[PDB]
């Protein structure tokens, strides 16, 4: 389910997660942080094991048409996280694979501009015929950013692959982007440029040969 | 102290088997029940099977035809082996302890109850590939560091295949302001990443600065210094 | 006792009204229930073919309620008023 | 005890009657059973011999 429920800071998250009972169901949760293997929630639908705290409380598998839901008390940070079901069913047979992947999102965080490090081709580098610029840009919020490449105030259209935003593991998010050229292109224009957008603040760093 | 680790190929054609392992340390592999996991980019965690010292021994309903499981008392691991890939195969691979737990809703005389397992603590991931072309290493080049008492350094890592790489700062012993950035999967099926610090102006003494570069699936290693 | 003792059954019936073969779906406990030739998906009930099967209306109870037996007019029901009775034989403390 | 929670599914063969089954089945499907005292029974079962006898 593509699934996001949105909370603030001291409030409660109802994250709810598989299709409806049926008969006396044990459901395990489970917890992903971004490129994190998934750490154990609970078992078997409100125990949990050690290191877990009191604010994680699931649904009393005892009741027949109600789906599992996952209460989170007073969220934080860290809570933020892709939340799983491992669903166990008296009557319905078993779930090898996990439940929806409900993405809880906080709400109150500190808008964040990034932080942008060009870098020119390495000298190595240009001794095999090839030219590659970097622009770097770390941890800012939200995760969405269009970057713009000029060389002397001029639009760079090709040789630039732009990542895709991946979550820092703090709040925050960090991209790459790479400009391919040739030597010859990179000692002719007296300078490039990498603008970056925040979005809202646009921000560059100019990098010029030597 | 109780934890584990799993390897792996990373890349294999769509015929043959891909074959792991899983290293164990803290406690007995005979004593737990072992599940493998695994989980495509995005997509949910899929279970594939789980095993005990006896030989007991089941799978997945779907994959069951490729799947097949073992363990050992010499090495202590959960060797898993799953034959005849396929692109849709490609994906991360979990290792994990399994405790399991009476669930009785009725009477216990005659059934009337079911069984039930969790996955305590997972391994670290593996990654694997499923494509038709071959591997290659990455091309290492540092970067440029310089242009008060501020700055900022790096190491550039290109054209290899498959993921992943790892990148370490001088031999492990440089830490903070590290900040590996995630690859960019060139247009001609070939990923590219960078690593990043930030040390600064304090930096006449020759310090020695070297990026350690490991990718597996072609056995290189290289590593780099960085110096304006 | 995992044999098929609930059993999910379907079949068509008119309705109250003759315009309407309404294919329904209930359930039916195994010994209610008897199959037909091969084992395929179908059966039938238990004694319909051979019986009249009547739906006791839900209405009515079996609540086994006490029941005295009053005597007529000119005659007498006697008691035996003893203990440990045999069943067959004289009694002793007998009343009316 | 019967454990089962069954709802009542009234099917109208009509014109004014209907059929009444079990729609369906709320929570755990399980059997039907009676319970007594092992003790008291077989403590009974002494009666019964010793007058048998
Ligand atoms: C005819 O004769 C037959 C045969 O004699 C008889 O058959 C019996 O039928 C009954 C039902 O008709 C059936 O009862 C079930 O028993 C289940 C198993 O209970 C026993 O095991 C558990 C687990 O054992 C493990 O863990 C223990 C640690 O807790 C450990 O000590 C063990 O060694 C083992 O490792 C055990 O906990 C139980 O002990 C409790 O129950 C005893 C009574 O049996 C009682 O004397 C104890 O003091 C103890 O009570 C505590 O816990 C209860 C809550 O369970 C509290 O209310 C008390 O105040 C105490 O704190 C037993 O030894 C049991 O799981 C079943 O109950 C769950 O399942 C049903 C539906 O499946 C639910 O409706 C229930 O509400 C209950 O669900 C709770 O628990 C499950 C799993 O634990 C959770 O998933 C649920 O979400 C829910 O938990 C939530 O709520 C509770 C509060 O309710 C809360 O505490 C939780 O934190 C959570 O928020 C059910 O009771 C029995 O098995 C069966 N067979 C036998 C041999 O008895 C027929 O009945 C007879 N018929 C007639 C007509 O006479
Ligand atoms: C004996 O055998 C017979 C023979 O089969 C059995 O007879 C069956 O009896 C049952 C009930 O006894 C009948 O019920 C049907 O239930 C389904 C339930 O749908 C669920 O599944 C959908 C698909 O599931 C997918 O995912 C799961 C994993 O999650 C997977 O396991 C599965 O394989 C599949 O891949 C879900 O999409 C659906 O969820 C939806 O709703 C959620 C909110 O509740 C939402 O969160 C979800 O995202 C999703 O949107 C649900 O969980 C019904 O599908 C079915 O009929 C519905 O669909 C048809 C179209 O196919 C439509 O024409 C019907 O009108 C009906 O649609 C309404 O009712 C649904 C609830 O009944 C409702 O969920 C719908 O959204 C829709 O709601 C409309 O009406 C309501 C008012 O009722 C109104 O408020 C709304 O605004 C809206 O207008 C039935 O309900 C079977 O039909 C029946 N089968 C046959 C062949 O007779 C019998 O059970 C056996 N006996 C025993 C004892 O077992
Ligand atoms: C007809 O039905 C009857 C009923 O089932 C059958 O006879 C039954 O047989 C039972 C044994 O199989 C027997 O149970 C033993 O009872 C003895 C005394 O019972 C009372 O006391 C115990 C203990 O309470 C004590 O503690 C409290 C305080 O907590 C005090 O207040 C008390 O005064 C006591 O001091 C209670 O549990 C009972 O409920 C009664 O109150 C017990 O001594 C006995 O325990 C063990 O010791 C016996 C030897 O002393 C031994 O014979 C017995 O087998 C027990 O052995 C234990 O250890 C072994 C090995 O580890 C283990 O395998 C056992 O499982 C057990 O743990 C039992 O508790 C019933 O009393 C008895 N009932 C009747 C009415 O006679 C009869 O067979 C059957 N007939 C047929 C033909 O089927
Ligand atoms: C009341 O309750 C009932 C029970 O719940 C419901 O019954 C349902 O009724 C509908 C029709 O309303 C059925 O749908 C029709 O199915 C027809 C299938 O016919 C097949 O069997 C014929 C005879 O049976 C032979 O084959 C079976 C195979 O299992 C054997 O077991 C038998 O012993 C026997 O040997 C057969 O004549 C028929 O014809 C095919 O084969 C011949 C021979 O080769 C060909 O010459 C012919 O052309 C047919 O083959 C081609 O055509 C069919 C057309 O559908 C293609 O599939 C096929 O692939 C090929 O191209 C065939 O073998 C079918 O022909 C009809 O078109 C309908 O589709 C439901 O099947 C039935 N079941 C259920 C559960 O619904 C009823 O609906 C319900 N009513 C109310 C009031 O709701
Ligand atoms: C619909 O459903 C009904 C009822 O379920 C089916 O009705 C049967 O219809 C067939 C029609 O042909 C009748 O078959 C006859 O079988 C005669 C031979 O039967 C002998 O072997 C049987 C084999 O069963 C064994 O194996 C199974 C698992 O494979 C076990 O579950 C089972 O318990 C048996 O295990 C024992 O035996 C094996 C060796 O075979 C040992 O290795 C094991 O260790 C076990 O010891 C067997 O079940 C038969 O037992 C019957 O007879 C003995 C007396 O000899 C009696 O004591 C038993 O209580 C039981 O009644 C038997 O030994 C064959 O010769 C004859 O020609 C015919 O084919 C069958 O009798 C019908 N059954 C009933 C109950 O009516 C129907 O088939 C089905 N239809 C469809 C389409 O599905
Ligand atoms: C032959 O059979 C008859 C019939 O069974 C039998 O007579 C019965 O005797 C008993 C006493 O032996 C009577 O029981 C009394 O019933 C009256 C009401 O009918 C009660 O008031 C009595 O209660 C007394 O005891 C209580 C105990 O605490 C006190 O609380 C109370 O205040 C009273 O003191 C007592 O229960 C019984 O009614 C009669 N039955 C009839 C029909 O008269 C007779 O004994 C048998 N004879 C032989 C030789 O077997
Ligand atoms: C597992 O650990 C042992 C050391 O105990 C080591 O020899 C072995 O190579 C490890 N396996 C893998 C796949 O790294």
């Amino acid at each position: 389910a593509p699934t996001f429920v949105s909370v603030a800071p001291g409030q409660t998250a109802r994250i709810t997660c598989g299709e409806e009972s049926l008969g006396s169901r044990s459901v395990i949760w489970y917890q992903q942080r971004p490129g994190q293997a998934p750490s154990l929630i609970i078992y078997n639908n409100n125990d949990r094991p050690s290191g877990i705290p009191d604010r994680f409380s699931g649904s009393p598998g005892s009741t027949f048409g109600t789906t599992a839901t996952l209460t989170i008390t007073s969220v934080e940070a860290g809570d933020e996280a892709d939340y799983y079901c491992h669903i166990w069913d008296s009557r319905r047979p078993t779930n090898w694979v996990f439940g929806e992947g409900t993405t809880l999102i906080v709400l109150s965080q500190p808008k964040a501009a990034p932080s942008v490090t060009l870098f020119p081709p390495s000298s190595e580098e240009l001794q095999a015929n090839k030219a590659t610029l970097v622009c770097l840009i770390s941890d800012f919020y939200p995760g969405a950013v269009t970057v713009a490449w000029k060389a002397d105030s001029s639009p760079v259209k090709a040789g630039v692959e732009t990542t895709t935003p991946s979550k820092q593991s703090n709040n925050k998010y960090a991209a790459s982007s790479y400009l391919s050229l040739t030597p010859e292109q990179w000692k002719s224009h007296k300078s490039y440029s990498c603008q970056v957008t925040h979005e809202g603040s646009t921000v560059e760093k100019t990098v010029a040969p030597t | 102290q109780v934890h584990l680790q799993e390897s792996g190929p990373g890349l294999v054609k769509p015929s043959e088997t891909l074959s792991l392992t899983c290293n164990v340390s803290g406690t007995l592999v005979r004593d737990n029940y072992w599940s493998w996991i695994r989980q495509p980019l995005g997509k949910q965690p899929e279970w594939i099977g789980y095993v005990h010292d006896s030989g007991d021994t089941n799978y997945n309903p779907s994959l069951k035809s490729r799947v097949h499981l073992s363990l050992d008392k010499s090495k202590n691991l959960v060797s898993l082996r799953l034959t005849g890939v396929t692109a849709a195969d490609s994906a991360i691979y979990y290792c994990a302890t399994t405790k399991h737990g009476r669930r009785i809703y009725g009477v216990v005389a005659f059934k009337e109850w079911f069984t039930y397992f969790y996955m305590d603590v997972w391994g670290k991931g593996t990654s694997v590939t499923v494509s038709s072309a071959s591997t290659k290493g990455p091309s290492v080049f540092p970067l440029a560091p310089s242009s008060g008492g501020t700055a900022a350094l790096g190491c550039l890592v290109k054209d290899y295949f498959p993921e992943p790489v790892t990148v370490s700062w001088n031999s492990g012993a440089l830490t903070s302001g590290v900040h590996t950035f995630p690859a960019v999967l060139q247009s001609s099926g070939l990923y590219s990443l960078s690593s990043v610090v930030t040390v600064p102006s304090s930096s006449l003494g020759t310090q020695t600065y070297i990026c350690n570069v490991n990718h597996k699936p072609s056995n290189t290693k290289v590593d780099k210094r960085v110096e304006p | 006792m995992e044999r098929g003792e609930i059993k999910n059954c379907s079949f068509n019936i008119t309705t109250s009204i003759r315009d309407k073969v309404q294919k329904e779906y209930a359930l039916f406990y195994k010994l209610d229930v008897v199959p037909i030739d091969n084992n395929n998906t179908s059966y039938r009930l238990i004694s319909c073919d051979t019986s009249v099967i009547t739906q006791a209306c839900p209405k009515i109870s079996f609540e086994p309620i006490p029941i005295h037996y009053c005597a007529p007019a000119g005659f007498a029901i006697l008691k035996c008023n003893d203990k440990t009775f045999n069943g067959k034989g004289p009694c002793k403390n007998v009343s009316t | 005890t019967r454990p089962n929670n069954n709802t009542r599914k009234s099917i109208h063969i009509g014109p004014g009657r209907a059929f009444y089954t079990t729609g369906e089945i709320i929570g755990d499907i399980r059997q039907a059973h009676c319970n007594i005292s092992r003790a008291k029974w077989n403590d009974t079962l002494k009666q019964i011999v010793i007058k048998l006898r």
